[PDB]
C-alpha cells in the first residue's frame, strides 16, 4: 500500500463578506475531499461517493451536531485572536489536524493553526507542548499546557484514532484511492526541451531531466495538475546548450514504475 | 456561582399529565445534556444540546422534548407521561462538546414517579421513641429511633431538629426506604433514623428532640376523589424531651 | 456492540485499600471518566485516562490499559464517606459517552469495642408500634429481614458521633403484634453469642 | 498581514487537438485570504456554462480552486482566464497558450 493521509481544515473569518461563510469544515483522504460543513448550511455532508454510500444518516447526524459546536468554539477562538493582536478589519484563522499512514507501516500525526495565514501555533505530540510564534500564540500555549489531560487526548487522538479513520475510509474509497493509472508521457521542443506527462494516478509523480547521465538547478519544475477528471498532468523543462552536444534524457518515476524518454 | 440549578427535585405525576423539567448553567458552557438514571443500567442520555442554537435526540428521546432556551437554560419536557418515565432524571453541562478531556457537571437530579391513578399517594405517619434506659446506663449513650412508615411514592427527606436547630452527627437514616409489602408492586413504604446523644445531653430535660419528614405529593391542581385526605405535598413530624428521672 | 461492566457491588473495611475495576468494547476510544455519586446525589467528576499508565490524586489513583480495555480506580485508607457508587465512562470514537451501571462501594466501619445489644425503646404515645434497637455490634455481623410479615427489621446503618469519635452499627425492628418481644425480634439474623439483653 | 496572490495556470485536459472536444481547466492556487472571482474567457468573452471546484485548502494555508469548462479548440478561437484578488490592483488575464 502506498502512504496515504487523513486531514481536516477549518476556516474561519472574522467580518466576511455577505455571502461567504464565516465559518469552514473540510476533510480530505489525500487530495480527495471527502467531507464539508459552512455555517451557511449548518450540515456536515459526503463529499465523495464512497463516503456516502459507506456512512449511515446517523453519522452526519452527529457530526452536523459536533461541527455546529465546533463552528462557535472557532468564533470565540477568532475574537480572540483579533482582540489581543488589537487588529482591525477581517481576519482569518485556520486549523489542520491529521495522520499519515506510512508505506512501510509507520504513522506520523500533526496539529497546527494559523492566523491570516501564517503559522500560529504547532503541536508536538512527543513533547506533549505548543510551538508559539509569537507572544499572542504565547499566551494560548500556556493556556493549553495547563491542561495536561487535553494534551494527552489529542495525542491519542492523532496516534489511535486518526489512523483507525483512515483505514476505514481508505478501505471504503478503495477502487478509487489504490488504483494505478500509469502517466503518458512525451517531448517536444519550444529553444528548451518540455517533458510532459498526463493521465496519471496518483498525483503523486516525479520527473526530472538528465544530462549526460547527471542530474542537474537547470531544470524548470512544473506544478502537477489536476486534469478534471481524476487524473493529473505535469511537465519539466530545460533549456539547450548550441554550444555543444548532450545527450537529454527524461526520467519519469510513479508508482513503482521508472521512464526514461531520450532525446535523439 | 451556582453550578447546575434543576428543578423540581420530586414530583408526582399521573400517566398523561405534562410535565416541564427546568435547568440553568451558570458556567457559561456551551454544551448541556438531560440523563436519565435507572436501577440496573447506566446514565442513559435523552437530548442534547452540543452549543446554543442546537439540539439533537439521545439515546432513548421518544417520549420528550427539550428547548435549548438560551445559552444558560436546557428545559426537559414530558407531553404525555407514561409509567415506564418513572426515573431520576439529572441535567448535565460541559464547556464544550468533542473535546476529549472535558468532564461533565451535574445538577441534584429530578426524581420522577407516574402513576396510573393517585388513589396510592399517601403521606407518612412519623413517629419518635424514646432511648431505653438500660442503654443509658450500659453505654452512657441514648439512641432516638424515629419511623416513617406507610408512605408513597418515595419521595422524603427526613430531618432531625436539636432545640430548634437541624443536626447530622450522631444521625444515621436507612440509605433506601423498606418495602412494608415486599411482593405487591404498588407496596407503601417505611423509613427509620436514630439519633444518638450522651446520656448527660438526654437527660437534661429542657433539651427538646424533633424529627421531621417533608414529604411530596399532590398540589392544587390535582384532581383527588378518594373519601381520604387528600395526600398533598406536607411536612409531618413528631418530638420528644429530655427526660431528667 | 458497545459494551461496559464493571461490578455490581463492592465491601471492604475501613481503612483498606479498594479496586474497582472497569472492562469496557467500544468503538474507538477518546477517554475513560470515573465519577463519584453519593446516595441520593449529583455525580462529581473523579479522574480521567487516556493514555496507558497510572495517575494518582489524592487517596485515589486510576489506571488504564488500552490494549485489554480495562481501567481501575483504586482507593486507598477507605473512611466511611468514600461509601458511593462509582461510574465509569468512556467517550467512542464519535465522542458520545457509554456508561458503566455503577459500582456501590459499602465500608465496613472498624469497631474497636463491640457491646453487641438489643434494647426495647420507650412506646410513643401516639403509635401501637413497639420498637427494638440492636446496636452496637461488630461489622461482621449481618441483619436477615423478617420472616413475619407483621414484623419490619431495617439493614444496619453507621452513625458516626463526631464529639467523641464514636461509630457503632445499628438496625431497627418495629411492630404491632401482641406477641413481639424484642428478646425475639433478630431471631432469623445471626447475632453475636454475646449479644446483651437486658429484662423487661 | 502577508497576503499572497493567485498563481494561475490555463491548460487543457487533454492534448488539444482542432475539431476534438476538450476541456479548458483554469487552476488557481497559493492565494490567500480566500475571497477570489475568476472568469473564463472565449474571444475577450466570457464563457457561461462554466464549472468551478469547491475551495480547497493547501498544507501552506493558502487556497486553490479549478475552474473548467467544456469547448471544441479552434485554430481561430483564443481562450483565457481572468482573475481578481485583494492582491490584485486590476484582474489578471493568462491566456491560453498551447
Ligand atoms: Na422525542
Amino acid at each position: 500500500m502506498r502512504t496515504h493521509s487523513l486531514r481536516y481544515f477549518r476556516l474561519g473569518v472574522s467580518d466576511p463578506i455577505h455571502g461567504v461563510p464565516e465559518f469552514i469544515s473540510v476533510g480530505y483522504v489525500d487530495s480527495h475531499p471527502i467531507t464539508t460543513y459552512d455555517s451557511v448550511t449548518r450540515q456536515k455532508e459526503p463529499r465523495a461517493p464512497w463516503m456516502a454510500e459507506n456512512l449511515a444518516p446517523d453519522h452526519w447526524e452527529r457530526y452536523t451536531q459536533l461541527l455546529r459546536g465546533w463552528q462557535q468554539m472557532f468564533k470565540v477562538e477568532l475574537k480572540r485572536l483579533q482582540r489581543h493582536y488589537n487588529h482591525s478589519g477581517s481576519h482569518t484563522y485556520q486549523r489542520m489536524i491529521g495522520c499519515e499512514l506510512l508505506e512501510d507501516g509507520s504513522t506520523t500525526g500533526f496539529l497546527q493553526y494559523a492566523y491570516d495565514g501564517q503559522d500560529f501555533l504547532i503541536f508536538n505530540k512527543d513533547t506533549l507542548s505548543w510551538l508559539a510564534v509569537d507572544n499572542v500564540a504565547h499566551t494560548i500555549k500556556q493556556a493549553w499546557e495547563a491542561n495536561q489531560h487535553e494534551l494527552l487526548y489529542q495525542k491519542n487522538w492523532l496516534e489511535e484514532e486518526c489512523i483507525a479513520w483512515l483505514k476505514r475510509f481508505l478501505e471504503y474509497g478503495k477502487d478509487t484511492l489504490q488504483r494505478t493509472e500509469p502517466p503518458l508521457v512525451r517531448v517536444n521542443r519550444k529553444t528548451a526541451l518540455f517533458c510532459k506527462a498526463h493521465g496519471f494516478y496518483p498525483p503523486e509523480i516525479y520527473m526530472t531531466w538528465m544530462k549526460n547521465g547527471e542530474e542537474i538547478q537547470e531544470i524548470d519544475y512544473g506544478d502537477i495538475l489536476p486534469s478534471g477528471d481524476g487524473t493529473y498532468q505535469a511537465w519539466a523543462s530545460i533549456e539547450l546548450d548550441p554550444q555543444s552536444s548532450n545527450l537529454y534524457s527524461c526520467h519519469v518515476e510513479h508508482s513503482g514504475v521508472h521512464m526514461v524518454l531520450q532525446v535523439p | 456561582n451556582a453550578g447546575v440549578t434543576q428543578t423540581p427535585k420530586f414530583q408526582v405525576l399521573k400517566t398523561g399529565q405534562s410535565m416541564t423539567l427546568q435547568c440553568a448553567q451558570d458556567m457559561n458552557h456551551n454544551s448541556m445534556y438531560w440523563y436519565r438514571q435507572d436501577p440496573g443500567m447506566g446514565l442513559r442520555l435523552i437530548y442534547y444540546s452540543a452549543s446554543e442554537g442546537t439540539t439533537d435526540k439521545g439515546e432513548v428521546p421518544n417520549g420528550y422534548n427539550v428547548s435549548r432556551l438560551n445559552k444558560r437554560e436546557f428545559s426537559l419536557r414530558l407531553e404525555s407521561a407514561a409509567p415506564s418515565q418513572t426515573s431520576v432524571y439529572f441535567c448535565a453541562s460541559s464547556v464544550w462538546t468533542g473535546e476529549g478531556s472535558g468532564e461533565l457537571f451535574f445538577g441534584e437530579g429530578s426524581r420522577l414517579t407516574v402513576l396510573e391513578d393517585l388513589k396510592n399517594v399517601f403521606p407518612p405517619e412519623v413517629a419518635v421513641f424514646e432511648p431505653s434506659e438500660a442503654e443509658i446506663s450500659h453505654t452512657q449513650k441514648a439512641t432516638l429511633v424515629c419511623l416513617a412508615t406507610g408512605f408513597y411514592p418515595d419521595h422524603v427527606e427526613l430531618s432531625w431538629w436539636v432545640n430548634g436547630k437541624e443536626v447530622h452527627s450522631g444521625v444515621c437514616t436507612d440509605p433506601q426506604p423498606l418495602k412494608e409489602q415486599p411482593a405487591l408492586n404498588d407496596s407503601r413504604y417505611a423509613l427509620s433514623s436514630r439519633l444518638r446523644v450522651s446520656a448527660t445531653f438526654w437527660q437534661n430535660p429542657r433539651n427538646h428532640f424533633r424529627c421531621q419528614v417533608q414529604f411530596y405529593g399532590l398540589s392544587e391542581n390535582d384532581e383527588w376523589t378518594q373519601d381520604r385526605a387528600k395526600p398533598v405535598t406536607q411536612i409531618v413530624s413528631a418530638e420528644a424531651w429530655g427526660r431528667a428521672d | 456492540g458497545q459494551n461496559i461492566d464493571q461490578p455490581t457491588e463492592m465491601t471492604a473495611t475501613e481503612g483498606a485499600i479498594v479496586q474497582i475495576n472497569c472492562t469496557y468494547q467500544t468503538s474507538g476510544f477518546n477517554g475513560l471518566f470515573w465519577y463519584q455519586q453519593h446516595a441520593g446525589e449529583a455525580p462529581t467528576f473523579l479522574s480521567y485516562n487516556v493514555l496507558d499508565g497510572l495517575e494518582e490524586k489524592g487517596r485515589f489513583s486510576s489506571f488504564l490499559s488500552r490494549s485489554k480495555g480495562y481501567s481501575y480506580l483504586l482507593l486507598k485508607e477507605l473512611q466511611m464517606k468514600d461509601s458511593a457508587s462509582y461510574l465509569c465512562a468512556v467517550k467512542d470514537s464519535n465522542y458520545q459517552l457509554i456508561w458503566g451501571a455503577g459500582t456501590k462501594l459499602i465500608i465496613k466501619p472498624d469497631i474497636q469495642n463491640p457491646d453487641p445489644a438489643v434494647y426495647q425503646l420507650r412506646d410513643s404515645k401516639s403509635s401501637d408500634k413497639s420498637v427494638c434497637l440492636f446496636t452496637d455490634f461488630d461489622s461482621q455481623t449481618n441483619v436477615s429481614q423478617s420472616k413475619d410479615s407483621d414484623v419490619y427489621i431495617t439493614d444496619k446503618c453507621v452513625l458516626d458521633m463526631r464529639s467523641m469519635d464514636f461509630k457503632s452499627n445499628s438496625a431497627v425492628a418495629w411492630s404491632n403484634k401482641s406477641d413481639f418481644a424484642c428478646a425475639n425480634a433478630f431471631n432469623n439474623s445471626i447475632i453475636p453469642e454475646d449479644t446483651f439483653f437486658p429484662s423487661p | 498581514m502577508i497576503q499572497r496572490t493567485p498563481k494561475i495556470q490555463v491548460y487543457s485536459r487533454h492534448p488539444a487537438e482542432n475539431g476534438k472536444s476538450n476541456f479548458l481547466n483554469c487552476y488557481v492556487s497559493g492565494f490567500h485570504p480566500s475571497d477570489i472571482e475568476v472568469d473564463l474567457l472565449k474571444n475577450g468573452e466570457r464563457i457561461e456554462k462554466v464549472e468551478h471546484s469547491d475551495l480547497s485548502f493547501s498544507k501552506d494555508w493558502s487556497f486553490y480552486l479549478l475552474y473548467y469548462t467544456e469547448f471544441t479548440p479552434t485554430e481561430k478561437d483564443e481562450y483565457a482566464c481572468r482573475v481578481n484578488h485583494v492582491t490584485l490592483s486590476q484582474p489578471k488575464i493568462v491566456k491560453w497558450d498551447r
